[PDB]
């Protein structure tokens, strides 16, 4: 009721059973984006590029070294000066101009990817480029995490000049090819996640390249078991060199599945390229 | 807020309609407050 | 006046032609933002009693020659003038953002006030300075990047309407030079 | 999306191929039983406030443990969100009677349901059993036509099947 | 990817609206012309080689600019890319006229199409010329007013689909331009 | 498996590289705190029949709805299997105090736990909360040493974390 | 990738310096706080599945604009993809709190992280709110000022590590704003 | 870089995984033998001008052919660059006693050493044997502690091993 000039702020009272009154407070609720100033000649609004957008100069830089990464890795395939038989890009009949239109469709369909799969493939390829190189550098990933075509041409380029790809390691018995077939079914299930078939296993546009894509692989399926006896023997040791170390870490069951079945662990294709 | 509202005070330039009017009250109705807006 | 729809009429009237298939990607473009165009026009007229009070007080506390004795905001008549005299400019851009064009902003207020502020005394230093304090605060409300009050809206980009709106604000802001 | 349009115009693109008469045949089955499919849609549009309330405490009768603190139903603010949760399942099943397949279910309300609920300590066993209450909750010559319930009931036990 | 039976959801799902009979008469008129849609689109795939015949030929009928060597489209592999490109738009508009909705076009070919044509040196005025010949023969083929080719039909009104195909091809022509 | 042996002898093989002194350093931290790690193992080996029974009806106090027919605990035959189920979790956490990392947990008892339980209509919310009963159920200078509980308690809240 | 035993050398290689005992007392303080950093980071990953679930519930508690239909974050795949991105940043800051150095924070996510989000249409004001909750619960767990959860420790000052985690989420938060 | 931080925080990111107690264990071995590792660093910081000169003409005693024109040591300007070359090897080995592993060696001074030297007609056999002079040049209870030489000597024969 009546005030005094005394100082009792401190002090309490003790009669604080105080579970009888509960109190709170707030404050918050204020995001901020950095916006530009001065009307004469300017006003900028945020835009969706759905891409790398790390410079026009950086974008035209990015396809040049990954062309040089592929031409580095075309020069390990042709280390000795052979266009080696694991790379096949056709059929019996010529049709690599028809498989140009297969690959330029893949040059086009990967360009007309939507904004989820354009952006998901930027970040999964960055950690896969960490998986692609064995060593840990100050250099290699310091290209491969800013630039993504370089990361994409490394997970394609370095892995194709080993022999842990699809259709190149030959299974021994009926037992190996069947679980080789079954792990491909989940790679169908990855690229076909639901009732819609994806745009990216489309492998063709015209009637001529429809059945050309079927007879292209059947000549390349033969050229696995055709080419050698020691490079395909080196494939079954190479098939554990992609699966054990950067695909199934921690699972011993999935580790001895590679060392008991290398050709089944060779079309497991966990590089999610939507194929 | 200042009053109930904030409306245009009538001592501004272009405070009229000025559409199909006479000659003596066109240039009186256009150029309302040019008595000091140019003379200075 | 002309809105954002009446902009594409008169120059296509000037080409003696029809509203063809060329401007269909602009008269579908203003159809899409009209949820968030109408959401942005509400954001300035909500806070406008705090906005013009902040605009005069920030102008006065850094330029104390407006509280000079015998000055432009010295008396209570001349202080209550400028609380209205910079608020009508805030009111006129609130119609101009809703129309999607600043065609109303010239023929209603910008025809005259460059040679009218000096015609009764109001100088060129602080009236340009009174707009820019409203300008960096008008971009904060539409982007929800204020410091003290966070408006609960949906998720989306607002730089496209910020490079719009600034135009109206600043156009009147200059004008006075 | 997921319909017969997502089958045959996508497989002809996946073959790089014309819309041949395999693709033209598959949509004829839409036409003869869209009248079978689309008097079921206005039932749960007519009962969009009726059967959300009868499914919540039918679930909360057989799941009555939730009302303690520290669980998924500790206050009415959870239950105010809980009738939102069954209705958001109920919105999508109405839309799958329109698109034919389970189009709005899988890409919006099914995929990754098994990464959310018990991480938010929400019981998934109550989620299928609230739906399995409404699965048998039908009467085919009395509520709707006899040609309407077999699209409805096959989507509701699918919701238990898709959580499996 | 998307059809007219799922164009009508993503408005209602966005406002959380259960679809009832206020809008199901639009699909009742769309399941009305079910066989009528099939009777239209059987007549475009029947002579679908003949429409890619008449289009690029009528394109080189009007323009002898491309056939000059040193031009864009004079040679046969480049014309093979042309007669790839000419049927693929024809292959894709058949899907949209099947679906009753243009979204199956709108991601699979219109995504990034015109800037690849100026990355390759394709003149786009010849493209909107050639799709206009494709547009002009398709409306004769869904109807019964060709020169020689007359299929058996049940007669009646077919102009609602004729407005649909005429709103489909120019949307492709709005993409390449 | 999962240990520091699974890190450095596998990464040197993944680099195609010698066991250099980065790999020789990583196992030294085993040696100075295996004595910290391996008086915790004989506690739950000494209490391998003691704390299985005290965790089951501490879970079944806060999950007492199970005893109706048609659910996960409809008879004692379920409860005879249920003390097997917590002990089979409890076997592996004992082994992870020996191998260092969570070696026997992930490849045997963790991966694909979210494909099993509510498909068998077993509640996953009771599974983490039976474990979260035992997570805080410790007393670090009294039951074991103070250097022993921080390996134990970090594995038990991991079991709620690995089900997330 | 890089840590506090390597941040001390990388500037000295720009000047080709032999490292001496003039800077190792910073590292002698770092090797002093070996178990003290280790008694911090175990308490982060003890309960961080609760930390992800506390953050994006409380971010929805302040803003129901995401859960509204037509919003960015409202459906079930979308929340699972939200709970994906909600974990991955907590996974990364624990690496830098293990490192004593946020180089591993920068290159692995923050290169272009900010405007992939508006390449997806993800609201960046909601991102800084959710990680501010993850800022606030993280210091309560590397101290003993949680609500119920009191882990076993030995007593002493840990505010130097609490300032080190204070320099971490805002480096993300400035790299997403 | 190359340390135990480059093992376990990278492998948990390569697994997409938490810093579990496999990762928290691996750095404990730094702590108990950093005192073993970091009185070796100020030895070759204290002898950063002492043992560069004693290794050059110990190498140039057993490689004395270089002083003719047309070779790698044709003038003193080569030898003024040659004491720079052994010291630039000697800088990095000092830094690997600090980071634990061979961090500054491989990404800066080891990788692609076999693309440089005999292309610049520099003999690689003198490069390992100048280092192998300094490899056995130690005395473990007299120069440093007994816990300090086994990090030093294992890095110097590694320099012959990494050139192999
Ligand atoms: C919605 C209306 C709403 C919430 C949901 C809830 C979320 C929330 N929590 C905090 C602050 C903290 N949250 C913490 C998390 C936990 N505490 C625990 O003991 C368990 C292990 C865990 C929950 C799963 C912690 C430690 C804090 C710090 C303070 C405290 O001890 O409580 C906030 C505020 C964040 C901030 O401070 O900016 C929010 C929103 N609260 C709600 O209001
Ligand atoms: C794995 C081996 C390899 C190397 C090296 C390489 O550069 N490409 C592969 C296989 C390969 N393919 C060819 C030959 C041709 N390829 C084409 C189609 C090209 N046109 C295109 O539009 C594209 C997509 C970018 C391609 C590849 C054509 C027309 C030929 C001509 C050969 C012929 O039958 O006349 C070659 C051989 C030539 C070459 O150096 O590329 C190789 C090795
Ligand atoms: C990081 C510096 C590691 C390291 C890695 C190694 N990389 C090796 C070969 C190699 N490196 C690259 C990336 C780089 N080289 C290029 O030519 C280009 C771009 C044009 C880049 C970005 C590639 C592509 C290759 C393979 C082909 C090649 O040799 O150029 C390498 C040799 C063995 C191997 O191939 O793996 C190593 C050891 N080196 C280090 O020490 C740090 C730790
Ligand atoms: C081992 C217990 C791991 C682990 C395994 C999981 N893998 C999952 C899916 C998956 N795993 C692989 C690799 C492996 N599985 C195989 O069947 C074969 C070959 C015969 C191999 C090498 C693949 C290729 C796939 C995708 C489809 C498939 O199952 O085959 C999985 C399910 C969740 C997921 O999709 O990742 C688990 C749980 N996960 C672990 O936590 C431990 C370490
Ligand atoms: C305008 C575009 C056409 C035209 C269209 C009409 N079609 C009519 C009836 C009709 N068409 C079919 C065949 C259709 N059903 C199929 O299952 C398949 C392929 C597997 C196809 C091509 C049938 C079976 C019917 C009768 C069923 C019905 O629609 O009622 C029709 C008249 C409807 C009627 O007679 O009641 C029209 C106008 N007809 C034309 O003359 C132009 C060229
Ligand atoms: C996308 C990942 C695919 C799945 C799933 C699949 O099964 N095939 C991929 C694309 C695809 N292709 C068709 C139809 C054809 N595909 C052809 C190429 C394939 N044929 C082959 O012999 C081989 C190598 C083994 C391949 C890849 C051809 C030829 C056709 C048929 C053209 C024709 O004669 O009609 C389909 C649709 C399958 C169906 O019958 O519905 C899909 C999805
Ligand atoms: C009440 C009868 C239920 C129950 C409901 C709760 N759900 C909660 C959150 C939640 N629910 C879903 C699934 C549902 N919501 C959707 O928005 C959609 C799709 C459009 C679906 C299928 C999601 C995805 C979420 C998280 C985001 C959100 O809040 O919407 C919830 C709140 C949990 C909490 O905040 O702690 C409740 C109470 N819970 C039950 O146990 C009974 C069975
Ligand atoms: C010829 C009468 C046309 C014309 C055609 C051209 N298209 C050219 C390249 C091209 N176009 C596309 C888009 C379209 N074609 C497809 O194959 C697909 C699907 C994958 C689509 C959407 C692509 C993808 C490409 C590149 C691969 C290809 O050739 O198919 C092109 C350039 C060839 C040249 O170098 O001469 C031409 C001429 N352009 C015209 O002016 C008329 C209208
Ligand atoms: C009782 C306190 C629990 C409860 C337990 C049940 N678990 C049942 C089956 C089951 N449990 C597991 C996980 C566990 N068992 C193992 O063998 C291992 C690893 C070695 C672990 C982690 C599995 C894998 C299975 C299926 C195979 C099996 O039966 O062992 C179960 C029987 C269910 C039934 O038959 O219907 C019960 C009752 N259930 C509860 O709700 C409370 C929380
Ligand atoms: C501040 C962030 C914390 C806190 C830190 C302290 N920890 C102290 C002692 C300590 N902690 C551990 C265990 C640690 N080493 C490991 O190898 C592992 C797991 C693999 C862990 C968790 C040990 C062994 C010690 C004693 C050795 C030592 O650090 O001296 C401590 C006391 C320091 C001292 O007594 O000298 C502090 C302040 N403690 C807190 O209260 C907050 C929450
Ligand atoms: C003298 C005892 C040696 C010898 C030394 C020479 N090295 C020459 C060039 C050179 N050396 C290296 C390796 C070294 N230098 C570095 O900067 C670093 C890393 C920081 C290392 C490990 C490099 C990379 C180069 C080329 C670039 C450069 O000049 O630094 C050199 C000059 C050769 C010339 O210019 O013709 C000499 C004389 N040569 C010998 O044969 C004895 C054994
Ligand atoms: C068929 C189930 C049995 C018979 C009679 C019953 N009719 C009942 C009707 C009823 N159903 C509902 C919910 C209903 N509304 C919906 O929108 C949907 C799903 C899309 C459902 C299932 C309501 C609110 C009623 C009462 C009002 C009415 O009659 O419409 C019913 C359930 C119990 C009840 O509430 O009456 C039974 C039983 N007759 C038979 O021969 C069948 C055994
Ligand atoms: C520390 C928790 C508080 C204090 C005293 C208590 N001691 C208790 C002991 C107790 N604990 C168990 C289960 C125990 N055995 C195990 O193997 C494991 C896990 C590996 C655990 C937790 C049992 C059966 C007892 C009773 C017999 C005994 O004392 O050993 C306890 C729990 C309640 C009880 O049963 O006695 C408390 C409380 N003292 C303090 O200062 C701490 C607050
Ligand atoms: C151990 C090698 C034998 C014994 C005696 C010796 N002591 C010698 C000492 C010596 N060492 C150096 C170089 C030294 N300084 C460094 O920084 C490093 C490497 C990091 C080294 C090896 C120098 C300049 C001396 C002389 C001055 C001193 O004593 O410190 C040595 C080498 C010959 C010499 O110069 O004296 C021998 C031999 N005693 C034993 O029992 C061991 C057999």
């Amino acid at each position: 009721w009546d005030k005094l000039l005394n100082t009792k702020p401190m002090k309490r009272q003790v009669q604080p059973n105080p579970p009888t009154n509960e109190t709170r407070a707030l404050n918050l609720g204020n995001t901020f984006r950095s916006p530009a100033f001065k009307f004469l000649g300017t006003l900028k609004r945020s835009k969706d590029p759905s891409g790398l957008r790390l410079g026009f100069y950086g974008r035209k830089a990015d396809d040049f070294m990954a062309r040089s990464i592929a031409m580095q890795a075309k020069a390990s395939a042709a280390g000795s000066g052979v266009y080696t038989t694991q790379c096949s890009e056709g059929a019996s009949k010529g049709m690599a101009e028809n498989a140009r239109t297969a690959s330029l469709a893949k040059q086009f369909r990967q360009a007309q990817r939507s904004a989820r799969e354009m952006s998901f493939d930027y970040y999964e390829g960055r950690k896969y480029a960490m998986k692609a190189v064995g060593h840990i550098c100050n250099y290699e990933e310091k290209i491969f995490q800013q630039y993504n075509k370089t990361a994409a041409a490394y997970v394609m380029g370095k892995q194709e000049t080993l022999l842990s790809c699809d259709r190149y390691a030959q299974p021994a018995n009926k037992a190996e090819e069947y679980i080789q077939k079954s792990v491909q079914m989940q790679m169908k299930k990855r690229s076909i996640p639901y009732g819609v078939y994806t745009t990216s296993c489309a492998d063709g546009t015209v009637k001529g390249m429809a059945e050309n894509a079927r007879v292209a692989k059947e000549s390349a399926n033969f050229r696995a078991r055709q080419m050698s006896a020691g490079a395909k023997a080196a494939a079954r040791f190479n098939a554990r060199r992609v699966a054990n170390d950067w695909h199934n870490n921690g699972c011993n069951y999935e580790e001895k599945l590679t060392s008991r079945f290398p050709a089944a662990a060779s079309s497991v294709r966990p590089t999610t390229n939507r194929y | 807020l200042t009053g109930y509202d904030s409306k245009s005070s009538p001592n501004f330039p272009n405070r009229a309609a000025t559409r199909e009017r006479r000659t003596v009250s066109f240039n009186a109705r256009v150029a309302r407050n040019k008595s000091q807006a140019k003379k200075i | 006046m002309l809105d954002a729809f009446s902009r594409v009429v008169v120059n296509s009237d000037a080409k003696a032609a029809y509203v063809g298939g060329s401007d269909l990607q602009a008269l579908k473009s203003f159809i899409a933002d009209g949820n968030k165009r109408l959401d942005a026009v509400n954001s300035i007229v909500s806070n406008a009693s705090c906005m013009v009070s902040d605009a005069v007080s920030g102008m006065i506390c850094e330029n104390p020659g407006l509280i000079s004795p015998g000055g432009n905001c010295y008396t209570n008549r001349r202080m209550a003038a400028c609380l209205r005299d910079g608020e009508i400019i805030l009111r006129y851009v609130s119609y101009a953002l809703l129309a999607g064009d600043a065609s109303v902003l010239e023929d209603r207020c910008l025809n005259g006030l460059k040679e009218t502020y000096i015609a009764l005394g109001v100088p060129t230093n602080s009236s340009i300075r009174a707009v820019s304090i409203m300008k960096a605060q008008a971009v904060a409300f539409i982007t929800n990047t204020a410091t003290e009050r966070k408006m609960s809206f949906a998720a989306g980009d607002c730089t496209s309407l910020a490079s719009e709106v600034a135009s109206y604000f600043d156009r009147v802001g200059a004008a006075i030079s | 999306m997921k319909s017969v349009i997502t089958t045959v115009v996508s497989a002809a693109d996946a073959a790089g191929r014309f819309p041949s008469n395999s693709d033209l045949e598959s949509i004829q089955g839409n036409i003869q039983r869209s009248a079978a499919r689309l008097e079921a849609a206005e039932k749960l549009a007519g009962n969009h406030e009726a059967v959300v309330k009868e499914a919540g405490d039918a679930c909360f009768a057989k799941y009555a443990y939730l009302k303690n603190p520290g669980e998924a139903g500790e206050n009415q603010e959870k239950i105010n969100k809980c009738y939102r949760d069954v209705d958001h399942y109920m919105r999508l099943v109405n839309y799958c009677l329109v698109v034919g397949g389970t189009g709005p279910l899988d890409e919006w309300g099914i995929a990754g349901a098994r990464e959310v609920y018990r991480t938010l300590n929400l019981p998934t066993s109550a989620y299928v059993a609230s739906i399995a209450y409404t699965r048998d909750r039908l009467c085919v010559p009395r509520d709707m036509s006899a040609q309407a319930g077999v699209e409805f009931s096959a989507y509701l036990d699918y919701l238990i099947n898709a959580l499996s």
